[PDB]
């Protein structure tokens, strides 16, 4: 079971457990090993494994095997070479070429559309959880925070999403959130790939809301019906004007700006789905080049 | 909204794959339909005590039927399988699942924490971690979107009838969740409003009153005999104002199909 694997090095530490780079000694396959030391089997692992076994897609990290050994649970994944965050830092002085940004966004939207079509919410999209390889693929990883949803949705966990990528409807405490929260995160990531800095780098929920408001305008009942009634809405909120959207991510041209604005729509009902975004004019010339580095 | 059709299609595929073996109880030497009925009724109690989602109950029952489809279990161990399944279901579905200690308490201390935790492992092994199974509940909430207009009593009555189907393996094990949900929604709709399975759902599901009839005839009888059934926890549960007291409603004498 673990006999055929040779550990290479630690990669890092996600929602729970430890991930190692390892090598299958008989086949030569390089893999990532998620090690869980065993309140019983954690719900995060129960969710991750059950959902990942259903999700078979080129832009979703592939679960290969589940190994129940003495005292430990090992998850065997396809190995990817680098996360998006480390890749953006390596692009500090050259930037990321537009065809690569465009290709990554298109792939992430495919990955997301597949998740949503299979009633799965990821709920933790951020650059550290987006993994790239040498052939130009980008893939969704760390499904520890994911869950299967119903139609229509119930109230789910209110903690969700790393603060910088957290949707307005979560921050304002709506009873219901859904697929739109993953789209919001991707919009923030789209902006980030272009500027190579976080779009809304807040350190508190109120700071996060205000940063969002200063960029997109304080939402009123016209742009987002029901907003003034939401649990965490305060009438004392400063009312910032919506600024020239071309000033939000300056290098972006008309098609890209249009797509970003639809991804960052306040109203979760009006926010573009991953499925609909695949056909946006922005992607008319999309290709799949290899990373320009390493 | 943009994913309703995709999700429904996907759940229709998965309910076939996630389905328990229809004749498994005959192959079990020590347990009966009656013993399983007692188990499911007790799980209802557990769900009521810890304020668990109805979905959690439906998942746990699916885990048990699938486990018992391949694993022979002595009568004295049936409740342990039921307890681990409800623990697993809670972890999958609940925002705040009860702790393991709470599951040990409600088993009257028949089993230890170590037994419950080892049975969790075995259930996960036997089900090969495939826990995202379609349930009657998951189809009902989708069917509810087709009401004109929405009616809380129809919704609760449909959930009540769908829950009763969990108790009796004969005959409900032979029906898929989508079909049971179809019958339950139609029966609730007819009882409350006099309306029938709507055209828009024929369009969505492919089911008609003709294809739903066999399940509907069985569900009608179960509804009629519910106050005289040996297991009563579901009727007690559905007296509460949370579910609009729908178990107090009188069943129709005929369905006129
Ligand atoms: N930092 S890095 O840039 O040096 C680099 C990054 C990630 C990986 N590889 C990799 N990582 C995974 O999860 C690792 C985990 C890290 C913590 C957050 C969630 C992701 C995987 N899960 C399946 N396949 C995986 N492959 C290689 C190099």
């Amino acid at each position: 079971s673990m006999e055929n694997f040779q550990k290479v090095e630690k990669i890092g530490e996600g929602t729970y457990g430890v991930v190692y780079k390892a090598r299958n000694k008989l086949t030569g396959e390089v893999v990532a090993l998620k090690k869980i030391r065993l309140e019983g089997v954690p719900s995060t692992a129960i969710r991750e494994i059950s959902l990942l076994k259903e999700l078979n897609h080129p832009n979703i990290v592939k679960l290969l095997d589940v190994i129940h050994t003495e005292n430990k649970l090992y998850l065997v994944f396809e190995f990817l070479h680098q996360d998006l965050k480390k890749f953006m830092d390596a692009s500090a002085l050259t930037g990321i070429p537009l065809p690569l940004i465009k290709s990554y966004l298109f792939q992430l939207l495919q990955g997301l559309a597949f998740c949503h079509s299979h009633r799965v919410l990821h709920r933790d999209l951020k650059p550290q959880n987006l993994l790239i390889n040498t052939e130009g693929a980008i893939k969704l990883a760390d499904f520890g925070l994911a869950r299967a949803f119903g139609v229509p949705v119930r109230t789910y966990t209110h903690e969700v999403v790393t603060l910088w990528y957290r949707a307005p409807e979560i921050l304002l405490g709506c009873k219901y959130y859904s697929t739109a929260v993953d789209i919001w995160s991707l919009g923030c990531i789209f902006a980030e790939m272009v500027t190579r800095r976080a779009l809304f780098p807040g350190d508190s929920e109120i700071d996060q809301l205000f940063r969002i408001f200063r960029t997109l305008g304080t939402p009123d009942e016209v742009v987002w019906p029901g907003v003034t009634s939401m649990p965490d809405y305060k009438p004392s909120f400063p009312k910032w004007a919506r600024q020239d959207f071309s000033k939000v991510v300056p290098p972006l041209d008309e098609d890209g700006r249009s797509l970003l604005s639809q991804m960052l729509h306040y109203d979760p009902n009006k926010r573009i789905s991953a499925k609909a975004a695949l056909a946006h004019p922005f992607f008319q010339d999309v290709t799949k080049p290899v990373p320009h580095l390493r | 909204p943009d994913y309703h059709e995709d999700i429904h299609t996907y759940l229709r595929e998965m309910e076939v794959k996630c389905k328990p073996k229809v004749g498994y109880m005959k192959k079990q030497p020590d347990i009966t339909n009656s013993m399983r009925a007692i188990l499911v009724d007790w799980l209802v109690e557990v769900g009521e005590e810890y304020k668990l989602q109805n979905e959690t109950l439906h998942l746990a029952v699916n885990y048990i039927d699938r486990f018992l489809s391949s694993m022979s279990v002595l009568r004295g161990k049936l409740q342990l399988v039921g307890t681990a399944a409800m623990l697993l279901a809670s972890k999958f579905e609940e925002i705040y699942p009860p702790e393991v200690a709470e599951f040990v308490y409600i088993t009257d201390d028949t089993y230890t924490k170590k037994q419950v935790l080892r049975m969790e492992h075995l259930v996960l092994k036997v089900l090969t971690f495939d826990l995202a199974a379609p349930t009657v509940n998951q189809f009902l909430t989708q069917y509810f979107l087709h009401q004109q207009p929405a009616n809380c009593k129809v919704e609760s009555l449909a959930m009540f009838l769908g829950e009763l189907s969990l108790i009796d393996a004969d005959p409900y094990l032979k029906y898929l969740p989508s079909v049971i949900a179809g019958a339950a929604f139609h029966l609730a709709l007819y009882t409350v409003t006099g309306q029938s399975w709507p055209e828009s759902l024929i369009r969505k599901t492919g089911y008609t009153l003709e294809s739903l009839k066999p399940c509907l005839m069985d569900l009608h009888q179960t509804y009629l005999k519910a106050p005289q059934h040996a297991q009563q926890s579901i009727r007690e549960k559905y007296k509460n104002s949370k579910y609009h007291g729908v178990s107090l409603l009188n069943p129709p004498e005929t369905l006129n199909l």
